[PDB]
Order: structure tokens, then C-alpha cells, then sequence
């Protein structure tokens, strides 16, 4: 499900050694939606539960660009750069010091890629109610979602097939998680109805690198699903 | 979770209203020119912190009726953190932000504000703050999810102590005073 | 259909019958309508508003410029609200400055007024119209610069 | 009665003609050249051109009835509304003088008001 | 805390009222044809600070009895806890007790507002030596405010009344040795719960 | 601090009086009638104009009688800040502590203001070339004003009662070469506590 979704209200989402990320990722996407499916008892709810799932891939939500395609990212770096035209990164946190807490904060405005896929038609009666549900009253990412941060409407809703990579020559679009990697990947999982929480910490590989790899995973994963690790054709 | 509560709330500004800008580098690239710069999106409208305040208006509410409600560490056994939050348990009512309907350069305006003394009956100090017009129309979507019978009442009746003491800043020298129109609605199917 | 915009209350109570002198005006629209004089203020301020809606270089020395620009912030003629309004109008354009300048240094023909701020000091008559002419030379030839010259020679008497 | 006679009079005072609601021709350059030569001698004054547009904005038949009014020549006095010129002048030139501010401000009435506006600022910029 | 004041302040002008625009835009657009514009809001009805007048007036009076009073008025003085003007209006820690609004008028700008021509005259020539225009508000305007007090003392009405009689005899607003800006004011109070607004 | 001067200005016309009025507004309603008003209320008591009379009264005589005294009477003059008239009437600095009410009459209008017509005669025929209507106030009428004077020295009473016979003398408001503004001031001086007002 190709989309656009527009910012009104900026998003925090933090990582660890006191960096913020520059684009939502797609476990605040799944996690935001998960939600949302809780609260309106969608069937496919037990399975946002399970960290497993791999069927319905969200992928990582990516700045698309003036040039109106998906910013790609770039090796041992922290920014994004449309392929097609000369930058996303360091220039769009702005700091935030309120009331004594003090964070980082991307801001508004900036269009991000909406593009999930959907591998089974066990879902697609689900998806649709989930970005109708999206559209007439908008989705939430990062911290404050109860304060307002990270509002984000649709601007654009397409359903257009899509096709795995034919190629064994593909560079990460994400952070993929491989067994001796070297960035560690850090996440969530919490458990409403339940009062679960746990800090989902794993190794694995970086964005923006070359992978020569005959396996292919079908389409992109990398090893986690559920966001994680993503490729394009190069 | 089959019910949820999507609370409409539209304000317009009777006073001229203040709240701060709250980004270091926006506040800095304004700090030139204004010394309160008010709380502005990078597609320049106004953003107003709005779950705080309802928050604030049902503590002194509810400690004012004489129900167990905690001071804000919250304690989770109240209504209050039933609606906006405990530490463990998450809050019923995810408060939107008061999105300006317009914009920048039809809602804020640049002003001076004086300090004067008292014996000479002149101008000590000067400053520039930008304040937000009168009339200008602002909108929040307050979401309650496993909505209990008595939350629209208490979110009516926390809008109504707003409307009576003000929101954002500078409250007590007359900003911030505001009207409240609300349409509710409700959530289910596909 | 008669409505009546006036206020009902205030009304007193003569020969068993209640009355208030109003004094308004009569519109016709479906509706014989009562408004009173602000409503008639209103659409009198809104029609014409409606009408006022269509509404369409002796270079010196550079240290000539420092040295006028020293007298005159110290006699009181060119002050900073005055080398703020001259900074906005060369930042619009130098044709602007130049009818700044002439508006400013513009004698009235009958008062023999120009909007210059009065020197502080002494000086006599003549003198003080050498220093508004030597305020608009110097003025204008700062019109004559460019833009970065200008900024960086009028901040250190207006700071802001 | 007193405090009705009075308020009802100024009333009429107020909705008077069409408010904001047949005419000479001469070219452009001509009526900068009368207005310009009667701003000088002080018959066209700043009043003057202030009312002018005062009248203007709320239509042309107010304008020509301001006009008729200034150079009426009053049958019991001969004295039109007009400041009298400054200078030496005999009476027949004070009268074609009049005369030309007549012609010249009922052919400004055709005129479009931004045609009018841009006339009236290098004379009245505080129109 | 379970108890606050109401004191709903109605104010007629009795001679005429001037407070300045502080909106630069508002101002600079009112420039074209005023000098001194009056303060107005964008709903066309005139507003008026009324804190820092009844702190002013509070802290004179109370400095003059010989309470142990600040003055917040000089230019980096700061305002201590330990007052009564302190608890009532605020300081940099707690803030004021004392919610004072604005005091809007209860009429438009067009009935109210007059642009007016003053003078400046030269003594030996007696003539006009210069010459502007400001807004003014008519007299018998009414100007309506509301004054909160969150946690009431039983001295808080008498000294927001000894307040307003102050500002009775000294003016409000601008120009007030020149005669502009006495005012009248009429007070009605009332004890409220905070729990007013709750069902 | 704790003393103010409070002098009760009680002015009785012995000659008509002209001020002129000074809103646009009210001027234009009334030059469709009257070719001059006078400065009136919007509660129909009139106006008149009475820190700057007393301002050129002190200035004129304290420049003849020699001191360091400025002129604010010129264009755009701006004040010392040194001298008595800056310190009673007010400098760039600092504001003056006389706080000058204005002159607002006793009666209205209707029992007051009364129109008047005025000629211009030519010199060799005596016929009346020109003539005009003007609002003039009655002579008897009487208008009442308050000066308050903060801090107060010794000499305050003494210049605002010699500013006040030399206003007896020369007139105040308009068309004072013609014969108008001829007035008499009584003085009912009070010293008052600046806390009198506190219960
Ligand atoms: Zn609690
Ligand atoms: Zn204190
Ligand atoms: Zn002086």
C-alpha cells in the first residue's frame, strides 16, 4: 500500500547515547497501528501482538523528497540523499527544553513514505480499515502521543501491487539484524491488558550497505520483520 | 475495545493569548527580534500544550470536590490517571495540541510589554513578546479510549475551568482567556 | 418579516404602555429590518474601506558618511528610530530611500516644517537648515552604496 | 421636542444623496496643469482637495452636487464657496479662474478613482 | 484552595482614555493615519492592562503605610516572596494568586474610539508649533473585568478595592497627568468553589 | 512618598469660552451645524485642556523672571529634565507629579454651550464680508478640576496658584485675543496620606 503521510505535529523518537533519529521507523508505525487495531478489536490485533509476524510488512517510513521519490540512506553517515537529486539529517531536530524536560524533536512538514505490504488477502479488508481509520483521524508516532506529538495525516492512499527484489545485489534500506552485527538495534514491546514492558536489544547491520547475498529473503527482510531491516535493487 | 470517544474542540481567543516557543533554535533565531516568540510550527501555526492543562484543571477540581485525586509522580488509582496517565498504566484521553486554524502572519503579532516604575511613573524596562489575536479560530482532537460514562462531563468541565482562568502563559495578566465549543462523537465498525 | 436588531430591553412604561425612543435606520432586503446607528458606522467604515481598497546621488568620502552620521546622532537630528526607518526603506530598493529622504527633508510650503528631529544645541537659524541639508546629502549618498556597506555602517549607531 | 428636533436633524445629517453607492472632458496633463496652477494662488486648497475626495469616495453625484455647491454664486452676496485666489487679479479673472476650477474638478469626476487617487497624493499626500 | 473570589470589575470612563497599541503591526498600519492608536483587539473592542495598575497602585499605598513591600517596577529588581502585593500578584517563584483580566470594553471601536488632533503650542508665538493625531475612548464607556483569587485571604478585597480607589484618583491607561484616563470603577464580589464547574 | 498635594481647581467664566473641539468625528457631525465647536464628552459636559495652560503659564513667567527653565513650546522640543516645570509638569525621564485632571464643567451643554455667530466686517463698506457659527460656553459656568502632586515639595502650591492668576489673566482656551477665556480659579489645597485609601 504505496502512500504519503504529512506531518502537522512533529515526532520524537529517541535512541540511545543521546541520538534522535532523523524519519519515524516502522515499529513506531506498526506499534502506533497495533494500538489502533487494539482499539478497535481488529481481528489481526493477537498477530500485531506477536513480534514474529511477517506477513504484512511496515516498512521503515522514509522522507520522500522535493524530487517526489524516497530519500535513500547513506553509509557511515546520518542523512538521506534523493539519488535522483542532491540532503535529509542534522538540519530538522531542533532541540526542546519545556517546563524542565528536555528532549529532541523532528520537525513538522516533511513528507515520509507510507509503504506497507500486504502478502496474504487475509488483511487487505483490515489494512483498508486501518488507513481509513488513518485518514479521517490521523496516526501517532513517538513519545507524547497522549500530548499530540507526532500527528501525521495521509496525503496520498494507493493500493498498487508490488514485486520482490530480482537481484542478489541489494543495499539495506534499514537496519537489518544479522547474528555477529555491529550497530545494536534497540526496540519495544510492550503488552496492554497485561502491564508488560521490555527493551528489545539485538545486533545487526547498518543502512545504506551492499549486500552481495544470494539468499534474498523474499521480499527484503534483510532477519526480524515487523520494520527492522529492508533493501532496494541497486 | 469497542467504544472510543473522539471529543471535537474548537476554541476561539477572547484575550490575546501566549504560550512560549518552546524550540531552542527557533527560540534563539527569534531571540534577535522577540523575547517571547510564541510556540510556532514549521508550517507556521500556533501549537498549545492542551492535555497539561485539562490535567491541571481536574487536580483542582476534583481536590476542590473532595475526590482522591493525586498532585501532580502521579499515583494510579485516580480518575485523573485513569484519563491522562499514570507512571505504568497509559492515559484513556490522548490529547491532541491546539492546531491554529490560520496562520503565522494572519494570527501572531509582535508586541511591546513594560516595566514601570513606581515613583516616576516611567518605562524601566522594555521587551517584545508575540501574542496570538483575538477571534483566532483553534481546533484539538481529544481522543478518550475505554470511554467511562463521566468523561465528557469532566473534559466539559475542565474546558470550562480554561475558559474561566485562561491557557498557555501569562494567565494572570489577562491572556490566555478563551471559548470552548465542542462536538463529540463515537467509534466503531471498519 | 420585521426583525428588529434593536435591544428590547431598557424600555419604560407610559399611559399603561411600555415605549423607548429609538433613533436608527430601515433596510430593505425579504426583511423590513431596524438596525441602529453602529450598524450603519459598520457599513459606512465597510463601504469605505470598500473604496479605500483600490489604493495603488552625491557620493562623499566614506569617512564624510561616519563623521556626519557622528555629528548628527550627537545634535539629535538622525536618530535610531529614523536610521531604522532609512535601513527598512534601502532594504526595499534605493527609488523607496530616495522618496524617504524627500519626504522627510520636504519643507512645507506654509509652515516651514521639515520632518527632521530639531538639533540639540545653539545654533542659529541658518545653520540649523545647513545640518537637515547636510543630513540629506549624507543620507543620499548612503543610498548609493550597496547593501553590506550600509548594514555594517549603520549598526554602530542603531544596534539594533 | 427640542432633543427630537435636533437628533432628527442629525439624522437626515446622515444618509444623505446615494453615499457609496453629463460630465467635461479635458486630457490628463491639462488637469495636473489646473490643479497645480490653483494649488499655487490657494483655490484649490488642501481642504479643498480633501473634501474632493471625501465627496468622490462615496460616488460621483455627491461630488457634483459638493462642486455646484462651492460654485454657486450666491444671488443675494456673489460669493461663491471658493478660497479667493492670491495675487493680483482683476474680477473677471477671478471669475474665469473659478470657472476653471469648476471645469477642471467636473471633469476629474469622470475620471476612475485610482486616476483621481494618484492626482490628489502629489497635492494632499494625506488623502 | 477548595474556595476562590470572584470580583467582577465594571469601570465607566468619566474623562477620556488613551493606552497605547503595543501590536507593531496593528501600530505601523494605524501609522498612515494616527500618531498615538489606541489598544484595540482584533474582535475591534479595546482592551486595557489592569495588573500592572492595581500591583503599581498596591505597592505605592503599601510603601507609603510602611509594610514590608518591594518595588517591582525598577529595572532589575526582583520581586521577593515575602509580601502581600508578592502573594497576590506573584513573584519568580510562586505565581499570583490574583487572576486579573484584561479589561475589554463592552462596545466596539466605532462607538467608542475617536481619533483626536492634539497640540503642542509655542509659548511667545502662542501658536502651533506641532501638531498629531491619537485615539481616545469616550467617556461613559464601560470596561468590563474579571479578577480570580485562588486561595483567598480575608484582606484580598479590601486591598484590590484600596487598588481600584487609587486608580480612581490617578487614572489608568496613558497620558494620566494630562488629564486622561479617570475612571470609575464598581465592584461585585463574590465566593465561588472550584468545584463551580463540575456535573 | 507617604504625602501627595491634592489642590480642587474650581473655575467660574467671566468672559464666553472657546476650546475647540478635537475628534474628527464630532467635529464633522457638528460642522454640518456649527463651524465651531466646542470640545465636549461623550456624556455632553465639555472639556478643557489644562496641564499644557499651566505648563505656558509657569514657562512664560520663570523665563522672565530668570531661571533655568526650558521651553517645550517649540516643534518638537524636548525637554530638560532639571528644572521646576520638568519636575511638576514632566520630562523625557520621568513623569510629572502634578497630575493635571482636565476642566470638566459642572453642567451640559444644553445649559451651557450656546451657538454664536461671528462676523467679519469689510472695512470700507461695513458691510459683514464673512461669517461664521460657533459653540461658545456662558459666562457663570462652572468647571471643576483636581491637580494631584506626588511627592510634593514646598514651592507646588505657590506655582500652581501663580500659573492659575496668570491663566486669570491672559485666558484659556481658544480666541483669547477676541476676549474669550477670561476665568477665576478658587484653590481648595489638601494634604493627604498616600495610604488613605487602605481599610
Ligand atoms: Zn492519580
Ligand atoms: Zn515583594
Ligand atoms: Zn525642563
Amino acid at each position: 500500500i504505496k502512500g504519503i503521510l504529512e506531518s502537522i505535529t512533529g515526532f520524537s523518537i529517541p535512541l540511545d547515547n543521546g541520538e534522535y533519529a532523523l524519519y519515524p521507523a516502522g515499529r513506531h508505525l506498526r506499534g502506533a497501528i497495533g494500538y489502533i487495531a487494539f482499539n478497535l478489536d481488529l481481528p489481526i490485533s493477537s498477530k500485531f501482538l506477536d513480534f514474529d509476524f511477517d506477513d504484512i510488512i511496515f516498512r521503515d517510513l522514509l522522507p520522500i523528497s522535493k524530487c517526489g521519490k524516497i530519500f535513500y540512506p547513506e553509509k557511515n553517515s546520518n542523512s538521506l540523499k534523493c539519488p535522483s537529486c542532491n540532503i535529509y539529517g542534522s538540519s530538522v531536530l531542533r532541540n526542546i527544553m519545556a517546563r524542565g524536560l528536555s528532549y529532541k524533536e523532528v520537525i513538522e512538514g516533511k513528507k515520509y513514505r507510507l509503504s506497507i505490504i500486504v502478502k496474504d488477502e487475509k488483511y487487505l479488508n483490515e489494512m483498508e480499515a486501518i488507513i481509513r481509520y488513518i485518514l479521517s483521524y490521523g496516526i501517532y508516532l513517538g513519545n507524547k502521543v497522549s500530548k499530540g506529538y507526532g500527528k501525521f495525516k495521509i496525503k496520498e492512499y494507493s493500493i498498487v501491487d508490488i514485486l520482490p527484489v530480482k537481484d542478489s545485489e541489494v543495499l539495506l534500506l534499514s537496519d537489518a539484524i544479522i547474528d555477529n552485527g555491529e550497530k545494536d538495534i534497540v526496540f519495544s514491546k510492550k503488552e496492554i491488558s497485561s502491564s508488560k514492558f521490555e527493551i528489545i536489544r539485538k545486533r545487526g547491520k547498518a543502512k545504506g550497505d551492499i549486500i552481495r547475498d544470494n539468499n534474498h529473503n523474499g521480499f527484503y527482510i534483510g532477519y526480524g520483520g515487523l520494520g527492522f531491516g529492508e533493501i532496494i535493487s541497486l | 475495545a469497542k467504544t472510543m470517544k473522539k471529543i471535537y474542540v474548537t476554541m476561539k481567543t477572547l484575550s490575546p493569548l501566549y504560550t512560549g516557543e518552546v524550540r531552542r533554535e527557533d527560540k534563539e533565531a527569534a531571540q534577535k527580534r522577540v523575547n517571547f516568540p510564541v510556540r510556532k510550527t514549521a508550517t507556521n501555526k500556533v501549537l498549545i500544550p492542551f492535555k497539561g492543562a485539562l490535567r491541571s484543571a481536574l487536580e483542582i477540581m476534583l481536590k476542590a470536590k473532595g475526590e482522591n485525586v493525586c498532585d501532580t509522580r502521579p499515583c494510579g488509582r485516580c480518575v485523573t490517571c485513569s484519563l491522562f496517565g499514570s507512571m505504568g498504566r497509559a492515559g484513556r484521553a490522548s490529547v491532541d495540541f491546539l492546531i491554529s486554524n490560520d496562520t503565522k502572519e494572519q494570527i501572531v503579532r509582535e508586541s511591546t510589554h513594560l516595566r514601570i516604575e513606581r515613583q516616576t511613573k516611567s518605562a524601566s524596562d522594555t521587551f517584545k513578546g508575540e501574542e496570538v489575536i483575538e477571534g483566532a479560530t483553534f481546533t484539538a482532537t481529544i481522543t478518550i479510549s475505554n470511554p467511562q460514562e463521566k468523561d465528557l462531563s469532566l473534559i466539559q468541565s475542565a474546558l470550562k475551568f480554561i475558559e474561566e482562568n485562561g491557557i498557555g502563559g501569562w494567565l494572570n495578566k489577562g491572556y490566555g482567556r478563551v471559548s470552548f465549543e465542542v462536538k463529540s462523537e463515537d467509534v466503531a465498525t471498519d | 418579516k420585521v426583525v428588529l436588531n434593536i435591544n428590547t430591553d431598557n424600555m419604560c412604561n407610559f399611559a399603561s404602555y411600555r415605549l423607548m425612543p429609538f433613533s436608527g435606520f430601515i433596510v430593505e432586503k425579504d426583511r423590513i429590518e431596524i438596525n441602529d446607528k453602529n450598524w450603519f458606522d459598520m457599513i459606512w467604515n465597510e463601504e469605505y474601506n470598500k473604496m479605500r481598497s483600490q489604493i495603488v546621488l552625491p557620493d562623499m568620502s566614506h569617512d564624510k558618511i561616519i563623521e556626519n552620521i557622528e555629528y548628527l546622532f550627537n545634535i539629535k537630528i538622525l536618530s535610531k528610530n529614523r536610521i531604522k526607518e532609512f535601513w527598512e526603506e534601502f532594504c526595499k530598493g534605493q527609488k523607496a530611500a530616495i522618496k524617504y529622504i524627500t519626504q522627510v527633508h520636504r519643507k512645507n510650503p506654509n509652515t516651514g516644517r521639515r520632518n527632521w528631529n530639531p538639533p540639540e544645541g545653539d545654533f542659529t537659524d541658518n545653520e540649523i537648515e545647513k545640518l537637515y541639508e547636510t543630513a540629506y546629502n549624507t543620507l543620499l549618498s548612503l543610498i548609493k552604496y550597496d547593501k553590506n556597506k550600509v548594514y555594517n555602517i549603520l549598526i554602530n549607531f542603531n544596534p539594533k | 421636542d427640542m432633543i427630537w428636533n435636533e437628533e432628527y436633524n442629525k439624522m437626515r445629517s446622515q444618509i444623505v444623496a446615494e453615499d457609496f453607492s453629463a460630465l467635461p472632458d479635458m486630457s490628463h496633463d491639462k488637469i495636473i496643469e489646473n490643479i497645480e496652477y490653483l494649488f499655487n494662488i490657494k483655490i484649490l486648497s488642501k481642504n479643498r482637495i480633501k473634501e474632493f475626495w471625501e465627496e468622490f469616495c462615496k460616488g460621483q453625484k455627491a461630488a457634483i452636487k459638493y462642486i455646484t455647491q462651492v460654485h454657486r454664486k450666491n444671488p443675494n452676496t456673489g460669493r461663491r464657496n471658493w478660497n479667493p485666489p492670491e495675487g493680483d487679479f482683476t474680477d473677471n479673472e477671478i471669475e474665469k479662474l473659478y470657472e476653471t476650477a469648476y471645469n477642471t474638478l467636473l471633469s476629474l469626476i469622470k475620471y476612475d478613482k485610482n486616476k483621481v487617487y494618484n492626482i490628489l497624493i502629489n497635492f494632499n499626500p494625506k488623502l
